[PDB]
Order: C-alpha cells, then sequence, then structure tokens
C-alpha cells in the first residue's frame, strides 16, 4: 500500500525521531556509519516474504527458486546496513491465536475473490510446501555465512521457522522479554527491529528497553530510515505531563497507558469503535480525555499489562459525552455488497444503529449490548495481555462483526477476567481454518475435498461467494467480509478424522516441531557446547545445557538437533557448506520467565545524550544523524548538591 | 608485665602495595545473634533509578519505629562467625590457612587511621589481642542518633532483599514505608596481605550490584553505600574529601570496587547520588586536594610498618596450638600506639585464657585437632 497518513502524523508531532540510514558504496566487521553499533537484530520476516511474492514494482519473480534468491539478496542488504555484533533472530511467522485467525481469514477469502477477477499469494501461510521450502533454504544461507565470513566468527543466529507456533511479532517479544529476565543481562545492549508494520513503534515502547531502533523503507524517499525509540520517550516526557496528580508521576506507567490508548483506538483483532475511525486523527482525542480524567483516578490505568476497569469506565463515559459531536463534525467535514447506511447517527443513535447493523428487534437490544460490551472489554484485556506478558488464550475471539457505541460502555467495572493457555492448532487445522477453497491445492488434497465437495459436514465454512460490507464512505478495497464464524469443535473433529489416511511424510510438517534453532562457528561457547551435546555420554539426547548472558551476550537452554545433524557432517543447498570443520547447531529454548515482567528501567541503564531542547518541549507544552549507546559511566544525572556535580555546575 | 612495647604513630615503612585479595567464604547474622555460615539471606541487591532523585524522599521518615537490635546484643563485637567460617573453609581441605592475623575490617581501618586522625575525633577504642599459633584481634565495645538512622534508611531505600528481576512490584511500591533495622548483616571473609604479612579480614558489605555467582568470589560485584551529607560550598569539598578518604581504605583493604554517596539538602531531604570506582579516588584526590591524596601510599607504607611491628613486638608464633597462650591490651595514646601483656593476676587475663570471651571453644578444638 501507499505511504499511510500515520507517518505524516508521526513527522508532524515527533520530527526528530527519524534519521536516514548512512550507507556505503564487502567486509562485514568494519565499524558502521550510523552513529552506533547493534548487539541484537530482530526480523519481521513476512515483511520481506510478501514484497518478494507480490512486489509493488512491476516485475514479479517467476519461480519459488527466484523468490528465495530475491529473499537472500534483500537480507544480505539488511545485515550489511545494520551489522549485528552478538545475535540475530529470524522469527518466521507461525500458527496464530483464534482472535488473529478470524481476522486473517477474511483478508484471505477476499484475496481469492480478487483472484476470480484476475483470471478474467496464499501460499505464504504456515504449513505450506512453500514455507517448508523457505525453512530449509534460510537455514542453509545462514550456515553458509557463519562458515565462510570471518566477521561473524563471534555471532549467534536464532531461527524460528513457520513450524514453531505463535505470530512472529509475538515470538520476538517473548525472546526480548526472556533475555531481559536474566540476572546477567547487560542493561545497555543495543537493539534493532526490521519490519514494515506501524505497530512496531508501540511494541518498542512496550519492552522498556530505551536503546531500541526501528528500521524501515520510506515509501516516498531505495533509501531507508531509522526511527529511534530513545528519542520518542524523550518526546513523550513532555507530551504526557499532567500537573497536580494525587499519586506520584512515573514515565514508564504513563507510556504504558499511552501505548494502551494506541492499541484501543485502532487494532488488529477487534473492530474499531464507530466514533474512532483511524489512529492518526484519534489518539490525541483520547489523550486529551486522559489528561482531563487522570487527577480523579486512584492510579494510572494500566499496570504491567493488567487493566483497571473502574478507571476505564470514566474515560469511556467522557468519550460517550463527545461521541455525538464527533459524528456531527465528521459529516460536516464532507463539504454481494451491503454498504448502505444513509440513516447516519443523529436519529436515535444506538436505538436505530443496532437494528440497522445486526437485524435484531428493539426489545432485545439491552441484552445484546450488555453481552457485546462484556466481549469487547475482554478483548481489550486479552490484547493488552498479549503484548505485555504473552497470549492469555489461543482459543478466545470476539463474537461479532461490529463494535458497541461509546454510550454503551458502563456497568462492566464489577467484572473480573479469566483465561486458559489451551494449546494452539496444528498446521493443517490452521490451514483449514483460513483458506478459501480456491487455494485448497496448498493442502494434501484429501483435506481439500472437505472445502469443496457437496457431501462435506463443514461446507458452511467455505462459501464460494459471500456478503461484503463497506463503511464510512470507503469507496475502496476496504469492505468487511461477513463470513460465518467457525465452530472450532465442528472443524477440528472434521479435520482430525482425516489424519490416519495421511502419509508419514504428511504427518511431518503437521507435527508441532516446536524447537527454535541456534547456530555457532568457533564461538566463545563452541567447545563447551560440542563437548556435552555432540561428544555426549548418550546417543539419545537427554543431555541439555542452560547458559547465561554474560559470556556471549545471549542466554537460553540448548540441546542436539532433531534434524540428523552430526559434528563431522557436511551439507548441500536445496554450494556445499563443509560444516564438518566449521559449524555446530542446536535445538534452542527460551529460559521461562521467573515471574511476571515489570514495566521498569533495569538497574545499570545509562542514557544516551539528550536530543530535544527547551524550544521543542515548550512547543509541545503549548534534526540530523543522532548518537546511540550509553553516554559514559555514571548512572545518575549531575544535579545541584553533589561533589562531582559541583565542579561540573561551576564549568 | 611479661612483655610491653610502644610504636610512634608518625614513623613509616617502605612496601608500595598490598597483595591481591581473595574471598574465602561468608556469613550472615540474624536479628537474634544467630550466625549463619555459608548463607546469604541478608545480602541486599542495589536498586534506585535516576528518576527516584526527582521525588522528595525523606531520610528521617520512620525514625520513631527504628528497630536498633544491635544495642541489645550480648557480645557486640563477637568474632564467632568469622572463626566458624574459617573452620568451615579449613575442614574440607585438611590444613591450616596460612594467614598471620585474623580480624575485622573495622579494626584494621581503625588501626591504619591512627596515622592521620587524633584519638578523640577518631574515637580510637581499646583493643585486645591474643595468639594460638597465629594472631587474633578484637575491639572492646564502647540528634546524633538521627544522623546514624539516616544512613540505615538510605541503605534501605536504595536496595531490595532479593534480585530486581525476582521482586514482585508491590514490594517496590511499599519500600518508602518499610521498617528500618540495624544489627542484621551480611559479612564476607577476605584473604589479603601487605608486604610479607598475610591476613584474613571479616567485612560487612551492603549490597551486590550485577548478580550473584554461585561458588565463586563475588567480590568484584559488591558496593559500599555511604551515609549521606550535603555538599554546596567550597569547604564542604574538603569535609567530603576526608570522608571519601576514610571510605577508600574501607573498600581498598578488601578490593571492593564501587563507592556510592547520597547527598542530603537539609533536614533529611535526599537531593542527589554520585558514584566512584575505588581506583579513581586516589587520582581524584591527587587532583583536587594533594595533601589528602598523598595520604594513600603513606597509609599503605604505615600499614606495612604496623604489621611488621605487630609481628616483631614480642608476639608468639609458637605453632603447636596445644601450647600455653598470651593475651594483650592495645591502645593509641599521645601519638604512641601501646601494647601490654594482660597478666594472669587480672580477671580479664584469666577470662580470655580460660573462656570463650575472645576465641570460641569449637574453633580452639578444631585447631587442636590438626
Ligand atoms: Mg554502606
Amino acid at each position: 500500500m501507499g505511504v499511510p497518513s500515520f507517518f505524516r502524523w508521526l513527522s508532524r508531532k515527533y520530527p526528530k525521531i527519524i534519521s536516514p540510514v548512512l550507507e556505503e558504496q564487502p567486509l562485514d566487521y568494519s565499524a558502521s556509519n550510523p552513529n552506533g553499533e547493534l548487539d541484537n537484530l530482530y526480523l519481521d520476516m513476512n515483511g520481506i516474504v510478501h514484497p518478494c511474492s507480490h512486489p509493488e514494482n512491476k516485475p514479479p519473480p517467476e519461480t519459488e527458486d527466484e523468490m528465495l534468491l530475491a529473499v537472500f539478496e534483500y537480507t544480505n542488504r539488511v545485515l550489511n546496513m545494520a551489522r549485528p555484533r552478538k545475535v540475530l533472530v529470524m522469527a518466521v511467522d507461525g500458527v496464530a491465536p483464534r482472535a488473529k485467525m478470524n481476522q486473517q481469514r477474511a483478508r484471505r477469502f477476499r484475496s481469492a475473490r480478487d483472484a476470480q477477477i484476475e483470471n478474467e499469494s496464499n501460499a505464504i501461510t504456515p504449513g505450506t510446501p512453500f514455507m517448508d521450502k523457505l525453512a530449509a533454504a534460510l537455514r542453509y544461507w545462514t550456515a553458509f555465512k557463519l562458515a565462510t565470513d570471518p566477521g561473524w566468527k563471534n555471532l549467534q543466529v536464532i531461527i524460528s521457522d513457520a513450524t514453531v507456533p505463535g505470530e512472529g511479532e509475538h515470538k520476538i517479544m517473548n525472546f526480548i522479554r526472556s533475555q531481559r529476565a536474566d540476572p546477567e543481562y547487560n542493561p545497555n545492549t543495543t537493539h534493532c527491529i526490521y519490519g514494515l508494520d506501524a505497530d512496531l513503534i508501540f511494541l518498542g515502547l512496550a519492552t522498556h528497553e530505551p536503546h531500541f531502533k526501528i528500521l524501515r523503507e520510506d515509501v516516498f524517499a531505495q533509501p531507508f530510515l531509522w526511527l529511534h525509540i530513545n528519542v520518542l520517550r524523550e518526546y513523550l516526557s513532555a507530551e504526557l505531563w499532567v500537573p497536580g496528580l494525587p499519586f506520584t508521576f512515573d514515565l514508564e506507567r504513563a507510556i504504558d497507558d499511552w501505548v494502551f490508548m494506541c492499541f484501543f483506538c485502532g487494532n488488529d483483532f477487534l473492530p474499531h469503535l464507530p466514533c474512532l475511525d483511524v489512529r492518526e486523527n484519534s489518539i490525541d482525542i483520547l489523550l486529551d480525555i486522559w489528561k482531563v480524567v487522570l487527577p480523579k483516578l486512584k492510579t494510572y490505568m494500566t499496570c504491567d499489562g493488567v487493566l483497571n476497569l473502574p478507571s476505564v469506565e470514566t474515560l469511556l463515559q467522557h468519550l460517550g459525552s463527545r461521541e455525538g459531536d464527533i459524528f456531527k463534525t465528521r459529516h460536516i467535514q464532507e463539504a454481494f455488497d451491503t454498504d448502505e447506511f444513509v440513516k447516519l447517527f443523529e436519529p436515535g443513535y444506538h436505538e436505530r444503529y443496532y437494528t440497522a447493523k445486526f437485524h435484531v428487534t428493539p426489545q432485545d437490544i439491552e441484552q445484546l449490548r450488555k453481552d457485546m460490551v462484556k466481549c469487547y472489554i475482554e478483548g481489550v484485556a486479552w490484547v493488552l495481555m498479549y503484548y505485555y506478558q504473552g497470549c492469555a488464550s489461543w482459543n478466545w475471539f470476539y463474537p461479532y462483526h461490529y463494535a458497541p457505541l461509546a454510550t454503551d460502555f458502563h456497568g462492566f467495572s464489577h467484572l473480573e477476567i479469566k483465561f486458559e493457555e489451551g494449546t494452539p492448532f496444528l498446521p493443517y487445522e490452521q490451514l483449514m481454518s483460513v483458506l478459501p477453497a480456491a487455494s485448497g491445492h496448498a493442502l494434501p488434497k484429501i483435506f481439500r475435498s472437505l472445502m469443496s465437495e457437496p457431501d462435506s459436514e463443514i461446507i458452511d465454512f467455505y462459501p464460494e461467494e459471500f456478503p461484503i460490507d463497506m463503511n464510512g464512505k470507503k469507496m475502496s478495497w476496504q469492505g468487511i467480509a461477513l463470513l460465518p464464524f467457525i465452530d472450532q469443535d465442528r472443524l477440528l473433529t472434521a479435520v482430525r478424522a482425516q489424519y490416519p489416511l495421511l502419509s508419514d511424510a504428511e504427518r511431518a510438517r503437521n507435527i508441532r516441531g516446536e524447537p527454535v534453532l541456534l547456530i555457532s562457528n568457533k564461538n566463545a561457547n563452541y567447545e563447551r557446547f560440542s563437548k556435552k551435546l555432540y561428544s555426549k555420554e548418550n546417543n539419545n539426547n537427554n543431555v541439555v545445557v542452560k547458559f547465561q548472558h554474560f559470556k556471549s551476550g545471549l542466554s537460553g537452554i540448548v540441546s542436539k538437533d532433531v534434524e540428523g545433524f552430526e559434528l563431522n557432517g557436511k551439507i548441500v543447498c536445496p554450494l556445499p557448506n563443509l560444516s564438518t570443520t566449521l559449524i555446530l547447531k542446536m535445538s534452542y529454548r527460551l529460559i521461562p520467565l521467573p515471574s511476571r515482567n515489570k514495566s521498569i528501567i533495569l538497574n545499570g541503564f545509562i542514557p544516551s545524550e539528550p536530543v530535544l531542547t527547551a524550544y521543542d518541549l515548550d512547543s509541545i507544552m503549548y534534526q540530523n544523524i543522532v548518537p546511540v549507546g550509553p553516554k559514559g559511566i555514571t548512572q545518575y544525572k549531575p544535579r545541584t548538591g553533589g561533589y562531582r556535580a559541583f565542579f561540573y555546575f561551576a564549568e | 608485665m611479661g612483655v610491653s612495647a610502644n610504636l610512634f604513630v608518625k614513623q613509616r615503612g617502605s612496601t608500595t602495595a598490598l597483595k591481591q585479595p581473595k574471598e574465602i567464604g561468608f556469613y550472615s547474622r540474624t536479628k537474634d545473634e544467630e550466625y549463619l555460615i555459608s548463607d546469604d539471606t541478608n545480602l541486599n541487591y542495589y536498586y534506585l533509578p535516576d528518576a527516584e532523585l526527582d521525588r522528595k524522599l525523606d531520610l528521617s521518615s520512620g525514625f520513631q519505629k527504628f528497630k536498633d537490635y544491635y544495642k541489645d546484643f550480648e557480645d557486640r563485637c563477637s568474632l564467632r562467625g568469622l572463626l566458624e567460617t574459617i573452620e568451615s573453609s579449613e575442614r574440607h581441605k585438611g590444613k591450616k590457612i596460612n594467614a598471620d592475623i585474623i580480624t575485622f575490617r573495622g579494626i584494621a581501618r581503625k588501626l591504619i587511621s591512627c596515622a592521620f586522625d587524633s584519638p578523640s575525633f577518631n574515637t580510637v577504642d581499646l583493643r585486645i589481642v591474643s595468639f594460638n599459633g597465629q594472631l587474633f584481634i578484637k575491639e572492646v565495645p564502647e540528634n546524633q542518633d538521627l544522623n546514624v538512622f539516616t544512613g540505615y534508611k538510605f541503605e534501605t531505600l536504595a536496595t531490595l532483599s532479593n534480585p530486581l528481576q525476582y521482586t514482585p512490584r508491590e514490594v517496590i511500591e511499599k519500600r518508602t514505608k518499610r521498617i528500618v533495622s540495624h544489627g542484621d548483616e551480611y559479612i564476607s571473609v577476605v584473604r589479603t596481605g601487605v608486604g610479607n604479612c598475610k591476613l584474613i579480614l571479616g567485612a560487612e558489605v551492603d549490597c551486590i550490584f550485577d548478580f550473584k555467582e554461585n561458588g565463586r568470589d563475588n567480590l568484584k560485584h559488591y558496593a559500599e553505600l555511604k551515609c549521606t551529607q550535603q555538599v554546596a560550598n567550597i569547604s564542604d569539598t574538603h569535609k567530603f574529601e576526608r570522608k571519601l578518604f576514610r571510605t577508600w581504605l574501607q573498600c581498598f583493604l578488601v578490593g571492593i570496587p564501587r563507592i556510592i554517596y547520597g547527598f542530603k539538602d537539609d533536614h533529611y531531604v535526599l537531593k542527589t547520588v554520585e558514584e566512584f570506582s575505588t581506583e579513581e579516588v586516589p587520582v581524584l584526590l591527587k587532583n583536587n586536594n594533594p595533601q589528602v591524596g598523598s595520604a594513600c601510599l603513606e597509609a599503605i607504607k604505615w600499614y606495612g610498618l604496623l604489621t611488621e611491628w605487630l609481628l616483631k613486638m614480642i608476639p608468639r608464633d609458637e605453632d603447636p596450638h596445644s601450647q600455653i597462650r598470651a593475651f594483650k591490651l592495645v591502645f593509641e595514646n599521645n601519638h604512641l600506639r601501646l601494647s601490654e601483656i594482660e597478666e594472669s593476676d587480672e580477671e580479664y587475663s584469666g577470662l580470655i585464657d580460660g573462656e570463650h570471651i575472645l576465641s570460641n571453644g569449637f574453633k580452639e578444638w578444631r585447631k587442636s585437632l590438626k
């Protein structure tokens, strides 16, 4: 898509966050130009698999081999720009939670609807032969680099293929958070994310690691940009200020509340409130409400990923008081398909909007409203939990195509909220959930019969054409597919019945295959790891190594590969690698969190230099290249009343 | 008086440096005078974000509920845990640890400070010495109490009872209200030396900074957090520099790497915090106040002269621990250190010979058992 107005909002409010990527004219290890060096790098890998499989530039690659070649070319440019010195994480996208699947399914069905017009990219989901071919290929390309480039002789690489469940963006947060939980973790490791998504800004803040940078292509002006989280926290220190609070001000909690408002007023799982059309012209309205309400509360609204429902009701009540005028002002500013909503809002609001959307009688609406508001608030809780402490449930989802009105959010404050971590779906169950029948060639075609054959128990989940619903005068691609929500018990019992008919080679790639992988090349750990894991006492790998951040800038738990790798073996591209004298690789696991993650700055964090000045902050109370990494040794600012400060303050 | 000697305070030796220190083991002391050898319940973890300095934290708060357990102790300077820690470290390796003197770091700091501080301003105490086949040394127990409380509150505010990672958030939010208490230490046992003289020092340490290492010298990860004072006018720098110099010995004698000072404004309001490496301070003093900075190598040379003096002022190094012992009072008076045999005609001599009032029975039995 073309350059979103969201970046225009960012550049209008926060211009000093952006800086160009400094770039050169092939030796890896030489000091990089962009005012710092990176310890760690994280890849949103779908954010290159998609641009490869369906470019905005005219020529597509002609074959899977050429698509993979294009992926290797592009990743080589990315690493040569960023130069990670200690670790790299591949994070391929995987099996998603139900709340994600039932949103993705609609986009997936709409693509097959568009393919009928094109006859006159759905292979990129987990479990397909294409992603399996990528999972062989990307590992090989990494092994080749570690074996042949000496600049990487200290580097560690972490690989999390499509067989590993969880959304890639969530795999990354779990990695960051489990490293951050190690007592030996260096408080000042520099971090970077590559990825196309706007949400990454909020997730950077949600780590509370202030040394983050985000790497992106600007759609206008092939240049690249850094966005510095380090500078955004500096901006928010002015923007989030409120005088006279009864509880003490605290920047981490204010930032968590602001991140919560951003996920609330525009979301990847829930439908948007009709009042709150798009983030970039909406966040500032809720922020003004928060700045008005905050001094009446007992506390900040969020806490380590948990809500305070009593407080949130007061904001939503204030928004309800504005909701009518927000509808008026939207209409004043204007000066098969189902999209007709000419009744607007002013006659009766919810009393007539509800029957227009849901086809429900006016006597039933109180019950429907009460149930929808419960479900939407549970969704807002599940979303906040998802990013702050991982998914509460893989089984949970929002039951409806539409959101309540702002007037409707009250009486939920009495609630207490609960969840279970019930196991996510297998690869073919994931595919059966999201694929339209046209794309059914991607499954073992035994399953494809259940999508298409008129005898199938589950045909209701595979409509060949479906009702679609455009809103807000969006005369564009943006229509909501009103598909029936899947009964997972009906689907899973229909799908699992086919399993004993499948080949052992088709049970492969439908087993979970849960291990993440780690690769090394005469690294600081090499002999220790080799000595236990491959010259093991047992042929059966019961032997496992735990390891800690201090020695090599990474921590985890480590064990032999399941893949038939061996210490003296060598291997071939799907340009032989000679691993037998060059590499060791292992199954890998995160150290599980000792206790719930805290939104705090860790002990021993040193700030970078400040970038803003009094003229910037006083404008908010109404650029160039920039440094990265710690500004020297001292953990505390110079201040009046102190020995080392006295000579400094006296120049 | 079977033996007696003096040393003039301003005579100085020649050896330029201490030996490299090493950590033998540790113990922690309960509120109940129970000693926990090889146990670390009392080891705090440092934690105070730079944003906390914005809050108007008051170091007097909770003074009326201060639990000063140390006043109630039966033997306020008892070496028992150090002796039992050395015993625990000797037992699993079948031999005596070759150190010439066993003592607390506070005693050693008191002794070395004699070269610089007048005995009244020093509060230089009575000291007692004895031998078995090596020397042992003990100190004789002796608005300003709010200044004492201030340090204990500041050390309580700046730390956690467990690692930050493992601490649940409620324990951080409660912290300003928490009761404050004294006589509840974690004490490390440090092997060290000066010239050809080898030592064991028991030393209290406030907190660890990076992380615990299991079964290894944690010594490179400790800090001292020092009782706070204001600095706002030029003469305050010299008053601070004297305190810093006293603080440098207190880390250097046992290789502790980090010194942290908090600063008050007035009343008991905390204003700022600053940090120094133990290796900076001699040079920092050498720049800002040379007559103070100079004292470091003078103190080390004096510590050499002292320890050779102790090992030559008619000590006994009679190696069979079944031999008859000897016992001495020690004082600093009129620019002389003084040393004198406690004659068996005095009740204190009969006590220190016949009873656990200096050295514990279990320790005496352990060394008699070779
Ligand atoms: Mg202290």
